[PDB]
């Protein structure tokens, strides 16, 4: 058959991925422009939320050294890839568990509707890929809605899981943190109720 | 109007199946007895036509579309794609690629085929189109299926996808065929036989081409193809 | 020795050739557009010819599943190209044998001299190429005008050919068609008569 | 009724595939974790049911046939034949064999399939016989096309036909998978991959068999089958 | 060593087993004489049983494309081996869950006692052997009766299994569908609760 | 009463010698130029003579005994035997083995022999048999000389004995001939080399067999025929 | 792909072929029992006929050392494989043709009417087997008779023959020979009129 050049093979991002791409909490200075957690200046349009979590793994224990990566539309449903720390608004962001309590947040807006290849609507939703040390190459998740329960019922995406029950890992659960809208998304990566992980 | 620009590389006959080749039995009173006779390239045979300016209707490339009597063909669904280059590997862009075939059973739609296997009522068998600017071609199909014949009295054909190129010109234009990866027909048909050197009849073999498949949908082939290399005119007429 | 890469190596175009390139002759219906057998509208420039002829094969049989392609200049010894079924002449067209009667037709004009390599006239001529079943890699010939014997005898190619006696099987013959300048062209592929065939 | 007069020689389970082989997902949670524990051969084990005089229906071994809705299936005609024989070698007759299959395009006649190819209308999938008093099988069917399946992203089944084989008892039971000579996609399955030893694999590999075809009409792959070797008890409770 | 010819290796049944061993099942239509759930015509010898199951990956949920194919013997302790629609009883059937509930039923009688290779009574028991999607090559089991405590604690092929805990696991419990006595055998491929699985 | 039960195997034409090979001069002037025309089998071409009622002589296979006018021929004695079976190995019982050769010198008792090498009063050089309910045949004679034929200038056949073997039907009936283990002069044969694959010519050569050898009297040579493979007729007119 | 054990290849009879298959021709003795040219004894059914020819090479010249092998069915369209000379009829013969004159004879009956495999009657024939020096592989034909010209028409077998002028060499003349019915029946092995020959 056909075989193109094989693709360079991942490797764990390590424990001191901190260096590199989360430089405050390896307990190093930062450069004038860094990319980090904050994906909507106060006056982007849309819904702004607070996302937060925590990372288990098969034991059950926190993984503290977690280091996340996030994609998602705007609140009208675009995804906007012209990085800028001049925008109210990006669709790309990076966040990282902390060392004492291992819990990530995320500062952003409630992304709009986006249709599939076939042109059917997915329910709202943030593409995350979790790195760390231990994860040969990095896990790719969904963090859907607990609000949106008619669109997450119908979601093209979250139909290809084959049981119900699993689906509701991918759901985040309202809350309110100091007088602000959020939603926790927790991830189990072994185990009791773990987390679906996509390919594509 | 065209010009005498260039010169296209000698063609290798031994490379080429020669004309008697007597277990493809037809070609015994089809082929010449004389020799060819060689004539220096000029004009006539430097130029040839471009088909630019020809009208494609929209599925001419897509055969699961452009016999549509109520549904799909039943069959394989396949890609068939790739580049033609000239043998100096330069691409050969907006040219003319042209393809014919039987259906899933071998079955192809002419008066002249007698075979017993049925007709598929959404399948026609033939494609057209040119290819873009840096020399790929593609086509969606289904594979067709072996064919057997009146040559000796078990024979049947590989599974095989008719190919026309016309390339710049006159002396560049091929008719060939296309047969699958790892067909055990292919080493038993004689008229891949009429090819000597078993290196070119690799040349024909398409592969399996898992990177350019649709997932759930179609798989697909590869089939690159080889004109005359192009040159241009030097030191001529002094 | 310098190698390029190897020619992609000839198969012979099969009897259901027509299928692909001659549509209507396999039984089936047209495109929009084919590129077939009337090279000139009405009003083209030159003198209206129709060309036909039949295939034989070694025994004296008609081949009657042969295609033919052909490519001459125009009335003014210009090669058209830029193929369009609107063009007042195309220089390329196809025909094929029919299967009853064995013969094929072609309606176009007398082509003008064009010069070879070395700048030596040629005699007015139809290139062509056949195709058929039993037919590994398509024969080259050249169709010449009986009408043209005092080119044809100063013609750089035809004297390439070693034998006068071989030389008149490249010669058309005038005749009338339903009342209409025509040239019958026979080709016969191996034995007695047997046509010139080209490398180039 | 049946008698304890045999034994069956102990599978060798790594030459079988595993339980747990990741590549295949849904292996993933239908593997047990614990070892299977180990029974001595009784009655139970080493006595089945024979179907000598289960009613076949006329067309059952011939999928041409079975499913006859006003025509004829689109597709490559094949006979597919072989011998039942256990590891010893000796042939075992008037045994089940049943066989299950897509159609040319890849779609099975199943409630489940959710997979665009369309049903062929004169196509149901299913064939059964007995072994001849010589441990032969032949049933007629035509060539079942690849199946994109939700495994991996980009995942196809080679060509294939599912097998079933009785034996002489419930010992001797087997379901396996045909596949066909020369598919570039046999390499690339995590089904077929769950076998770990290549020459494994290669055992369910069917060759192109012209010798069993019948021409111009309809092609022949031939597919042996080994059963556990069967032999006299001996030297038992003594 | 001497080497035998190998066995020809297993592969999955797959999911679409149905279309060849399940007709009805899949959605099609039957052909005179199938192979099926009913080992019992209505005046057979012996105690007439409904035997019902599902059966559970280990996620805990069902499994609803598996097979099974039993073997047991007749009331009076003999294997019915000359398979035939007229019989009586057959010592052989087939089953498959349903899609919905993933229920799978057998409509048979209790089986008699039979003798192991070396005399000693085995408890009544049905063998079973189980195939799936997922299911590499077949896992056998057996369905013993939780009224047959006596028996089964002398079975010489339960006291095989180390564990009493594991022997548990094989014993279907009395009950009642549709006010007629029934066995229930549900079996857990994989984790807690998991059935034995034999090797022979 | 004979009736159309069977198939044979369609002959492989390039294992066998073509018509035209030049180097055996003859076959330039007696091979067709025109291809075969193939034809399905019919009861014409299925069936065939059964010589079980011909009457043999009692010394028919014996060319020892045969030409018997006054002593035993000169020449080393021996034995040719062997087994005929069909290409799937089963035994061809019944059936007619006839035999022809030179003497010890290489003449022939033909009109139209002129080589100086004498005749000898006691051979004949004329064989016939059945084979046995198991296939085997058996010959007693003399080992044939080389043979000078005007062919090119300095050309000699190696020893051989020409065979005839009927089989089940006209399309099994054979005309081969038989070379003896190590001949030098077997490479040197354009007759031999008629046949172009080495493997085909391998199949020709009779092995020296010391086991059938009878001690003190003569030795003997083992040579098996392989006729075309028989089956059943399947899947026909449906 | 399955390959069988390969047949014993093919050799060219020889000119002294008579020595082992016509031993009168060879100017030896003959044993008790020779199978000869005379199928039909005086008193077998169906019209009796005498079959005559010659063999001719490339150069159109005599094969004088042909040997001939001929299977035909009775009158009623039947084949008697059961060979014995005390038979009226035999469906097997042989035959050689004269080294002076060239010419072969067989002493037989008309065959009837045979059905091919389709059921399709074929027209009244004999088939040949023809053998010499110089025939690597013998040649197969077939001997049809210009008196049943309205069968031979419809032949599933003649038609199989691309060009009806070819399949003129097949067909035996009728003739008178010493006041018996004859047919001579001809045979060009290479070049103009060749006779065709068979594969199957
Ligand atoms: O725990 C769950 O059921 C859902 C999972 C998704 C968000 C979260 O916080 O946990
Ligand atoms: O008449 C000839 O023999 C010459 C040849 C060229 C044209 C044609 O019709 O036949
Ligand atoms: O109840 C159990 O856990 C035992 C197992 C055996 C029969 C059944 O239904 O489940
Ligand atoms: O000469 C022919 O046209 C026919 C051929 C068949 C019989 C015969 O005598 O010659
Ligand atoms: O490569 C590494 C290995 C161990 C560790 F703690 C950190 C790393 O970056
Ligand atoms: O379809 C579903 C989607 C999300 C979820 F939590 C449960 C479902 O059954
Ligand atoms: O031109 C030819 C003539 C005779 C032959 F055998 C081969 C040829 O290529
Ligand atoms: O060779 C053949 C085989 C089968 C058939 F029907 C026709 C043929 O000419
Ligand atoms: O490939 C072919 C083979 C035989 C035939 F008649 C037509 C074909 O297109
Ligand atoms: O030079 C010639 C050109 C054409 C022809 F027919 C004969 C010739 O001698
Ligand atoms: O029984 C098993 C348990 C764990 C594992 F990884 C493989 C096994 O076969
Ligand atoms: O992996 C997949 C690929 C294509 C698709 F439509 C669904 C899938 O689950
Ligand atoms: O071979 C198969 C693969 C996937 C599936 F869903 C069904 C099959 O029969
Ligand atoms: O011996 C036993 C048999 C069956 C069971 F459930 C428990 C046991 O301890
Ligand atoms: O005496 C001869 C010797 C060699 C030959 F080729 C022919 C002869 O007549
Ligand atoms: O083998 C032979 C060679 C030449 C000849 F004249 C007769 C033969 O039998
Ligand atoms: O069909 C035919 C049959 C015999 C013959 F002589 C000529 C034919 O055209
Ligand atoms: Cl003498
Ligand atoms: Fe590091
Ligand atoms: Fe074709
Ligand atoms: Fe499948
Ligand atoms: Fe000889």
């Amino acid at each position: 058959p056909i075989e193109l050049l094989p693709e360079t093979p991942s490797q764990t991002a390590g424990p001191y991925v901190h260096i590199g791409l989360a430089l405050e909490a390896a307990g190093n200075p930062t450069r004038d422009q860094e990319i980090w957690n904050r994906l909507a200046k106060p006056d982007a349009p849309g819904e702004h939320i607070l996302l937060l979590g925590q990372v288990y793994d098969g034991n059950g224990h926190l993984v503290r050294d977690s280091f996340l990566e996030v994609w998602q539309a705007d609140a009208n449903g675009e995804y906007q890839d012209a990085y800028n720390l001049e925008n109210a608004f990006n669709s790309f962001g990076r966040t990282a568990t902390t060392f004492d309590a291992g819990e990530w947040t995320l500062h952003t807006v409630k992304p709009g509707v986006v249709n599939n290849a076939a042109g059917v609507p997915m329910a709202p939703h943030i593409n995350i890929s979790l790195f760390a040390r231990g994860i040969n190459i990095h896990l790719h998740t969904r963090l859907y809605f607990d609000d949106e329960a008619q669109a997450n019922a119908k979601c093209p995406v979250l139909n290809l899981i084959e049981q119900p029950q699993r689906r509701e890992t991918l759901i985040a659960k309202r809350c309110e943190v100091d007088g602000k809208t959020a939603y926790r998304f927790d991830i189990r990566i072994q185990g009791e109720g773990e987390t679906v992980f996509f390919d594509f | 109007p065209a010009q005498d620009n260039s010169r296209f590389v000698i063609r290798d006959r031994n490379w080429h199946p020669k004309a008697l080749t007597p277990d493809y039995k037809t070609s015994i009173a089809r082929s010449p007895r004389q020799a060819l006779v060689s004539i220096p390239q000029s004009i006539s045979e430097t130029t040839g036509p471009n088909f630019s300016h020809l009208g494609f209707g929209a599925h001419d490339h897509d055969l699961l579309l452009n016999f549509n009597n109520g549904g799909l063909p039943i069959g394989e669904r396949i890609i068939v794609a790739g580049r033609v280059v000239d043998q100096y590997g330069k691409p050969v862009p907006n040219t003319l690629v042209e393809m014919w075939q039987a259906n899933a059973g071998g079955r192809y739609r002419h008066k002249n085929d007698r075979y017993l296997a049925p007709l598929d009522p959404n399948f026609g068998g033939v494609g057209r189109c040119l290819t873009d600017s840096d020399g790929y071609y593609s086509f969606r199909t289904i594979k067709p299926g072996p064919y057997p014949w009146r040559n000796g009295p078990n024979d049947w054909r590989p599974a095989h996808i008719h190919f026309g190129i016309s390339g710049p010109s006159i002396a560049t234009k091929l008719i060939t065929q296309l047969y699958f990866e790892g067909d055990p027909l292919i080493p038993m048909c004689p008229i891949v036989k009429s090819i000597a050197n078993p290196e070119a009849v690799q040349q024909l073999i398409a592969k399996l081409d898992m990177n350019n498949a649709n997932p759930m949908d179609c798989l697909a082939y590869r089939f690159d193809i080889v004109l005359r290399g192009q040159r241009k005119t030097h030191f001529e007429n002094c």
